[PDB]
């Protein structure tokens, strides 16, 4: 019952890389740059609601 | 902008303020246990008092919001206070803690230093006393008192420094030297007084006598100083005496008339009025001259003596000050043991401070032991005595308290070396007491229970609401008494005149104090056996019923 602290500090005070945190908490979409064009690997399910 | 301007708004903009808020929104400082109490009470005069975790229902928060008034100084108060971060240390514990925290630990050699300064101050004042011929008079007067057998041998001295025989002979030679140096008054007399004072250095007087002698010399100096101050007051204020010429002519002697007669010769008009109160002024000058005739030395050595006594006393006082502030921490350290005998902490530390003062004043370094160990004894004794005395509501003598404590210790010991418990007889076994007084002391131990202790909650009933007052006689009995007076008045009215007066006067019926046989007879002027016989005949004849039936039934 003390002051209010922000909380990624906890999640990082166990010596946790930001990159590992993003890998833990979010799936990734990987894009490739080639032929000066852009493409996305599509999973149709993920498009719902857009 | 701060961390409360966003709160005070909410309070009345959203109706309430949950505990979470007033907790995190505090600055950094005054978080002290329940420092919030004051800001919550101010915020309460606006309408909050939120519950455990901020519930809601209940359209009723504006009656209490109106029931907390316009006058909002508080707002200003809180703002200022929470905008300065001066530690709101209200609890006296903290502030005293800091005050003692200021004085660092006066190491060992500093302590012996200040002990030397104390000794030096006392010795200085002792020498100063030696130096005016009105202090040995009273000495010898009370020495003779002790020797002539009008006093006691232990009421004047407690051992000299470098046996009663030796004291008697030294006072014989003192009398001789004193009288010869008084005769030789007419330079040489000053040297002989110095030598007498050097022999008088030998003496050590009982503390009470040292106090009384410094006080007798203080009161004579009081007379001197008051007479001088009043004479110079009357002069400068009534005679308009310029204060620089006052200095020049008056200063130095304050005893001779040279400045008196130069001022009157000064031809000033106030100098001529100077005779209007010349009798008073010059009488005060003469009285001062007589005071110095019993002093005898001069009017500068009075100055010297008073200034040296003040200096010595100040030195000693300052040294003792040093010691006490250095050992306050020790006092509080010793205090921690006794906190839970139903007394407050600070009272204990104060009693310890008094004990430390006494210890400091009586401590001797020459014994070669460290001060702290010696002071401990007085601090503990003082603390124990005060806790014993100011503890109980019905104060109990200290020996009885010690006996109760011993009883408790024995009780516990036997209870745990016996298994069940000790019966009062077994307690009497362990003690040499007659076993009768064990139960008495067991009764004495009961600590009055608080009159407000809440009873089993039928809410808003306390204990006091039960205790009834047996003093009040019942109204029934008052009606009885009224009927009694009526019936006695009627039966007396049935009696003859003088029989009635006899019975009324022997007792108090319808009159104040009752007169005995001789005084009633005096009021009849016939005082003899006949009056008691008249009383007895009335009594006997009233025994017969029909006159007694009303009271015969009236018996109870
Ligand atoms: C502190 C204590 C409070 C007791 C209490 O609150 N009981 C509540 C009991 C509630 N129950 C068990 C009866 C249930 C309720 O009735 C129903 S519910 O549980 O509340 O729903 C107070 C209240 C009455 C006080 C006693 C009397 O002075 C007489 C006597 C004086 C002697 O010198 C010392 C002993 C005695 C026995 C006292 C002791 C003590 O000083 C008492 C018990
Ligand atoms: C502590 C006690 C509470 C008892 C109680 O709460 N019983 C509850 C009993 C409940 N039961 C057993 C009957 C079951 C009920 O069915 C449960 S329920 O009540 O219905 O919930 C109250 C009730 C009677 C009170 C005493 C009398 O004034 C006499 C005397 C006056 C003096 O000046 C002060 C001391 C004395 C001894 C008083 C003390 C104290 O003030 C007493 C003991």
């Amino acid at each position: 019952r003390r002051r209010k602290l922000p909380a990624t500090i906890i999640l990082r005070a166990l010596n946790y890389t930001t990159e590992q945190i993003l890998d833990l908490f979010f799936e990734k979409v990987i894009f490739e740059i080639r032929d000066n064009k852009l493409q996305m690997e599509l999973v149709p399910e993920r498009l719902r609601g857009e | 902008q701060s961390q409360l301007k966003l709160l005070v708004t909410r309070g009345k903009e959203q109706g309430y303020l949950t505990y979470a808020e007033v907790n995190d929104h505090l600055p950094e400082d005054i978080v002290d246990s329940d420092q919030i109490e004051d800001i919550i009470q101010m915020i309460n005069d606006m309408g909050i008092q939120v519950m455990e975790e901020a519930p809601d229902a209940d359209d009723l928060m504006l009656a209490e919001n109106t029931a907390d008034e316009d006058a909002a100084e508080a707002a200003a108060q809180v703002l200022s206070s929470v905008e300065s971060e001066i530690g709101r240390t209200t609890d006296p514990v903290r502030m005293y803690m800091r005050e003692m925290g200021t004085v660092e630990l006066l190491t060992r050699e500093g302590e012996i230093d200040i002990a030397k300064r104390i000794e030096d101050g006392i010795n200085q004042v002792q020498c100063s006393v030696a130096e005016y011929p009105e202090a040995i008079t009273y000495l010898l007067e009370q020495y003779d008192r002790v020797e002539a057998e009008e006093a006691r041998l232990s009421d004047l001295i407690t051992g000299f420094v470098d046996d009663p025989e030796l004291a008697r002979e030294k006072f014989a030679e003192l009398r001789a030297q004193y009288v010869v140096t008084r005769d030789t008054i007419k330079a040489t007399a000053q040297e002989e007084i110095l030598k007498l004072s050097e022999v008088f250095k030998q003496f050590r007087l009982v503390p009470k006598q040292f106090d009384y002698l410094v006080n007798s010399m203080r009161v004579m100096m009081d007379r001197v100083r008051t007479q001088e101050r009043l004479i110079m007051k009357l002069c400068v204020e009534q005679c308009k005496m310029p204060k620089k010429n006052f200095i020049t002519l008056f200063t130095g002697n304050e005893t001779s008339d040279t400045w008196f007669n130069a001022a009157i010769a000064m031809n000033k008009p106030w100098s001529e009025k100077l005779h209007d109160v010349s009798e008073e002024v010059h009488r005060a000058l003469q009285k001062l001259q007589q005071i110095e005739e019993e002093t005898g030395l001069t009017i500068e050595q009075v100055k010297d003596i008073n200034r040296r006594m003040s200096i010595g006393e100040a030195k000693a006082r300052r040294a003792k000050k040093e010691m006490v502030e250095a050992n306050l921490r020790l006092v509080i350290s010793i205090a921690k043991k006794y906190t839970n005998r139903g007394l407050q902490f600070l009272d204990l530390i104060q009693e310890g401070n008094i004990g430390l003062m006494k210890a400091v004043d009586k401590f001797e370094y020459r014994r070669g032991y460290k001060f702290s160990t010696y002071a401990t004894w007085w601090i503990r004794q003082a603390i124990t005595r005060s806790i014993a005395d100011q503890a109980r509501t019905i104060r109990i003598p200290v020996h009885m308290i010690e006996t109760i404590n011993k009883l408790n210790r024995i009780s516990r010991q036997m209870l745990q070396e016996m298994g069940r418990e000790p019966t009062p007889e077994e307690l009497a076994e362990r003690m040499l007491m007659p076993e009768d007084k064990i139960r008495k002391v067991l009764k004495i131990a009961k600590e009055p229970i608080s009159m407000e202790t809440p009873i089993g909650d039928d809410e808003d009933s306390h204990l006091g609401d039960f205790i009834e007052d047996t003093t009040l006689e019942l109204p029934l009995d008052s009606a009885t008494t009224e009927s009694l007076r009526a019936a006695t008045h009627d039966v007396l009215a049935g009696l003859t005149a003088r029989e009635a007066k006899v019975l009324r006067m022997r007792f108090g019926i319808d009159m104040n104090t009752d007169y005995t046989l001789e005084e009633v007879g005096k009021q009849f002027d016939v005082t003899r056996e006949r009056i008691r016989q008249i009383e007895a005949k009335a009594l006997r004849k009233l025994r017969h019923p029909s006159r007694s039936e009303v009271l015969r039934s009236f018996l109870d």
